[PDB]
């Protein structure tokens, strides 16, 4: 589940 | 105004920083998404009197991944150094710690590296 | 308290921290030497609205190793979490980066871990 | 037979190692679950002629998290040192890398630390 | 090949590796100096049955920095993944631990990253 | 989702 | 060489 | 002080 540091 | 300014990492995230006379780093970290929801406070410290032998300027900062739009219950620290001159760059290693229960602590901390390049004037 | 207060690591260093408005960490880091020369400014951030499921509170801070007495041309970041409950603790991993020339960059960054307690 | 033997970490995992005359580390890593499915091959290297000044003995090893029962598509390296004598101990830092796509590479690498204590004879 | 072969990092070091039976990595690591004194044994492990979804192949290895010519009383582990496809690469993070006395343990472990290519 | 290194 | 983080 | 990993 996604983390803001790595979001596109 | 060496450190102060706008920087970009390899993924398109933005580091908008002010280096204060007292060693303070303050500013905004923007994820590569680039919208309002992508902006976070950063705070840190830097060596305000670096060596004059060609060595870089040591620094670090933290982002807690909470803003007025969302909260990822986590914080990243970047530790690194500023290298001035031709192609100014900030080279970093980072630690992303998420809040976990004790039994999940092995999953708590991601590690990586980021290189930031400055927008020229 | 929760985060705000005086904490000690395994080597006898002191972390004197205030967890303030809207996620700010400010305070003083004192090395185990414990004299005036051993005190450094710290600043960082923490999650001011942690989960309520038993998980810790994420936080980080930085010390640049310059004060009015000395300068080690380096900075350490601690990344970790506050664990409340019966015996409060802050568990961290840290990165100490020294300024280096490009050719000496392999020597630039030390890594370790520190646990802080209120004892 | 300083390094050679059975060690336990803080969570109840087991490190069963042989230190060979040529610098080789070979053996089995057992997770705290402790069943057949919990056993993995390890291989690594150590300094077979350490300093004699009280310093520890540098070493490292790798486990790829595949055995005949399961595969977590990942590998952990432990880097550390053996400290002999009273309460012999191996103090380590570790990196767990999972296979990821390129866009998920920020999630690839966990970091932590483990201290191992030896079973006395 | 996939993993087996000769690789180079960003500093000109050489990683000469064989990915063998059932997950074994063996070979020689050569520092950028490139002489006899610069060659060290490596051993490690890799995932011999990776996912088929585009993800990389996890691997790690260790060099203890002793050979017949010199000894730096230290060991480095590289933890990473092989990425195949158009331009093959091995991306790693590494930990270099030097033997230290207990009081010098904060200086024991350096951290960094290396990318290996077949160029 | 769980990893063998941390399993109980 | 002596770093304040580790000094006694 | 010089380490082989980083030598030129």
């Amino acid at each position: 589940w996604s983390h803001p540091q790595f979001e596109k | 105004a060496g450190i102060t300014g706008t920087w970009y990492n390899q993924l398109g995230s933005t580091f908008i920083v002010t280096a204060g006379a007292d060693g303070a780093l303050t500013g905004t970290y923007v994820t590569a998404r680039g919208n309002a929801e992508s902006r976070y406070v950063l705070t840190g410290r830097y060596d305000s009197a670096p060596a004059t032998d060609g060595s870089g300027t040591a620094l670090g900062w933290t982002v807690a991944w909470k803003n007025n739009y969302r909260n990822a219950h986590s914080a990243t620290t970047w530790s690194g150094q500023y290298v001035g001159g031709a192609e100014a760059r900030i080279n970093t290693q980072w630690l992303l710690t998420s809040g976990t229960t004790e039994e999940n602590a092995g999953y708590s901390t991601l590690v990586g590296h980021d290189t930031f390049t400055k927008v020229k004037p």
